[PDB]
């Protein structure tokens, strides 16, 4: 499915007490569109349930370069102590990735290979076109790393 | 210099680049030409004066898949008799007193899973679509501002609309006439943050623009 | 083809303390461009670093890579380039980021029909239980016990994989002949983050 | 005439005597629960003469209905909120079944006397608030859905001070009781 229909149903899931879910928004333009409203035509709340959810059990973090990406989950899983999430999603990857045949190879194996080895269900929206090299990448290293 | 940009780095609830579902008061009949139609439907803090003690033939209609929330101060609609199947009720001591109706109305905002559990709801799956606090008039005799102020944030927070009664001001004037804009005693702090306030008058209701 | 390559580099050790020349010369043999010489050459080199997040370190290693050890560690090759970044060697998914993997890695693209699954190109699965191997290199975890993975490093391979492949994928003490024995391989323990991000940062820009 | 069926707060206009023995009798009586009777005074005259004679104390079977009679008389709004206090404190106990299902009767009388006391010694700031206080509690109290323990409240008032409500057939307390607190009348 697409982005906001992903985050929409995860703050309005039925509650196990719950998903706790981390957005990276990755790129300027995504992080325009998330901070400048463009979002909330598309994702709201109604239920109790996902109103707490909005506010104390999904995280948005904006990162602008691929470099921090990296730096950022290579922190994140080097605490032992440190927030738990249930879903990963990283929006707007594809974008940040222009694009020489084998410099595309190198960094999107090491930015896949470090978020799919993450302690969630990591998902990478807009989905990249199946026949794609990012999303033959993509299934090759959840293979490996599954 | 990107460990310094990695140090920064800040984490945001969504719900800050989210909406929450706004619920809108829609009216009965009986109440219906005080307003503009388009007024109608963005009503989100309605006020009623009467006369009664139980609930006016209006008032029910307004209340009456989803749930509402009755803060029932003066112990009628919680009464096992008149329980409609989709309402949720608070009745308790501490709420008699307006200190003790923020203190659960800034639980129901700073928590509202604990409030809601304090009420027997135990599931919530669900919309709530209004609060409904009656009768304001018991309130206080010894803030005001402070209840608008929490009950603001509950509908930004949950969605929920807002209603509330109070009595005419032949109550305030007290036992043999002992405790001597608009037709009751609210601070207009208060009145003011109400989308729609109605009199009733004996068999009629009335809005007050004042 | 028929050999098992993990006990073969554990036949270039006796113990003694220089690598067992018959041994050696065949196993050049068996690589293609130059690959045994230079996995060989940066054995010896001492641009390999093995990091650690922090009771022996020689212990923890064996533990890991020769027997339930989940450690983090990185292994990391300094390039004697200097305006060049590190390369980040992954033996448990066969990754390197060196130029070297990446090129044929392209090429492995290049030769394949884009419709082709990247684990059918680069994967020899084997499901049939009597066909186990004990061979360890180039081998991956399927997250089956009723599968083998072993990535075709005829079609992709790399001096670096193949180097930390000799030092962690045979013996023992083909381990503690470049580590206790001698250092031409570096081993160093890490006790804050602050050090642990800063081994990453040029890994990507 | 019957605990199931009191309202939470009900008025009864001067009574007659008859008919408050024959219903403290009617209920008091009643078998597998054990109910109460707070008779609070401000005048201190509960209809014992009248009494005796309905529910003979030398009889055996009544002895267990005086042991259920509580005369008490406080002269104010101030005292009338600690008895209230106690009536919670025995509702309590009863509600964690540490039995015979409780159930209490509550009965004032000349409230608008135990407002009059204090509206000397206090403010008529405090005193409607007291009144406010104590009512409200009641009929929570009473509201609660425990049937372990039950309270039903009766406040007794001479038809004179209710005379607005002979016309729909100053503002005097138990007037303004009867619009604003109780649920129902007679
Ligand atoms: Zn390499």
């Amino acid at each position: 499915m697409q982005f906001e229909e992903r985050l929409q149903q995860l703050v309005e899931s039925d509650w196990s007490l719950s998903p706790n879910v981390l957005v990276i928004v990755l790129g300027d333009t995504a992080r325009k569109y998330v901070e400048l409203g463009g979002l909330k035509e598309h994702v709201t709340t109604n239920t109790v349930a996902g109103h707490v959810a909005s506010r104390e059990r999904v995280s948005v973090v904006f990162l602008g370069r691929v470099k921090y990406l990296y730096m950022y989950l290579t922190r994140m899983q080097a605490q032992a102590n440190g927030p738990q999430y249930s879903n990963v999603l990283v929006y707007g990857l594809w974008d940040l990735t222009a694009q020489d045949g084998p410099q595309q190879l190198r960094l999107l194996s090491l930015v896949l290979r470090q978020c799919l080895s993450l302690p969630s269900k990591v998902e990478f929206y807009p989905e990249p076109p199946s026949s794609s090299v990012p999303a033959r990448l993509l299934r090759f290293w959840d293979h490996i790393i599954r | 210099g990107s460990m310094e940009v990695l140090k920064n780095i800040r984490i945001y609830p969504l719900s800050n680049f989210i909406t929450s579902t706004k619920n809108y008061i829609n009216l009965p009949n009986e109440l219906r030409n005080l307003i503009s139609e388009e007024q109608e439907s963005k009503l989100g803090f309605l006020h009623i004066i009467e006369s009664d003690f139980k609930p006016s033939v209006a008032l029910q209609k307004l209340v009456n898949d989803e749930k509402i929330l009755i803060i029932d101060i003066v112990s009628i609609w919680s009464q096992q008799k008149q329980r409609q199947h989709g309402a949720i009720y608070m009745n308790s001591l501490s709420c008699i007193n307006i200190t003790g109706l923020i203190v659960f109305l800034e639980l129901l905002y700073d928590s509202p899973m604990d409030a809601l559990r304090r009420c027997q709801v135990d599931n919530f799956n669900f919309q709530l679509r209004g609060i409904v606090i009656d009768n304001l008039s018991f309130l206080n005799f010894e803030k005001f501002e402070k209840l608008f102020k929490i009950l603001r944030k509950l509908r930004e927070f949950l969605g929920c609309w807002i209603i509330t009664k109070s009595f005419p001001t032949d109550f305030y004037n007290g036992i043999e006439n002992t405790l001597v804009l608009y037709p009751t005693k609210l601070p207009d702090s208060y009145m003011k943050g109400m989308d729609l306030i109605i009199y009733r008058e004996v068999p009629q209701y009335r809005r007050i623009a004042a | 083809d028929v050999i098992e390559y993990s006990k073969l580099f554990a036949k270039l050790v006796n113990t003694d303390t220089k690598l067992d020349d018959t041994i050696a010369s065949f196993l050049y043999y068996m690589f293609p461009r130059e690959l045994f010489i230079r996995a060989i050459s940066l054995l010896e080199s001492s641009d390999m670093f093995i990091y650690i997040l922090d009771t022996s370190l020689i212990d923890v290693l064996v533990d890991e890579f020769y027997k339930n050890s989940l450690l983090e560690y990185r292994l990391i090759v300094k390039d004697t380039n200097d305006g060049a970044p590190p390369i980040l060697v992954d033996i448990a998914h066969w990754f390197c980021s060196c130029e070297e993997f990446c090129k044929y890695f392209h090429e492995a693209l290049e030769k394949t029909d884009e419709k082709e699954e990247l684990h059918d190109v680069l994967i020899n699965e084997v499901d049939d239980h009597l066909q186990f191997s004990d061979d360890r290199f180039a081998q991956l975890d399927p997250h089956s016990l009723s599968k083998q993975w072993y990535f075709k490093f005829d079609k992709v391979c790399c001096s670096h994989l193949l180097a930390f492949s000799i030092l962690l994928r045979s013996s023992i003490n083909v381990l503690k002949f470049f580590t206790v024995n001698s250092n031409k391989v570096f081993v160093i323990a890490i006790d804050n983050i602050d050090e642990w991000l800063n081994l990453h940062i040029n890994i990507v820009e | 005439m019957e605990y199931e069926d009191l309202e939470l707060i009900t008025i009864w206009p001067s009574p007659t005597k008859n008919k408050l023995c024959q219903f403290i009798k009617q209920n008091l009586s009643k078998e597998h629960v054990v109910t109460q009777l707070f008779f609070i005074d401000a005048t201190s005259s509960f209809p014992l003469s009248q009494f005796q004679k309905l529910v003979p104390p030398t009889l055996p079977e009544n002895v267990r209905i005086y042991e259920n009679i509580r005369i008490n008389t406080c002269l104010d709004l101030e005292e009338l909120s600690a008895i209230t206090v106690k009536l919670l404190q025995i509702l309590s106990m009863n509600k964690i079944n540490a039995t015979e299902p409780l159930k209490i009767i509550l009965y004032i009388n000349g409230l608008e006397v135990m407002f009059r006391n204090s509206q000397f010694k206090s403010s008529p700031q405090r005193s409607h608030e007291l009144l406010r206080d104590t009512l409200l509690k009641l009929r929570v109290m009473g509201n609660d859905e425990n049937e372990n323990a039950s309270i039903r409240t009766l406040l007794e008032f001479p038809k004179e001070q209710l005379l607005d409500y002979y016309l729909k057939k100053g503002d005097s307390l138990a007037e303004y009781i009867w619009k604003y607190y109780a649920d129902s009348l007679f």
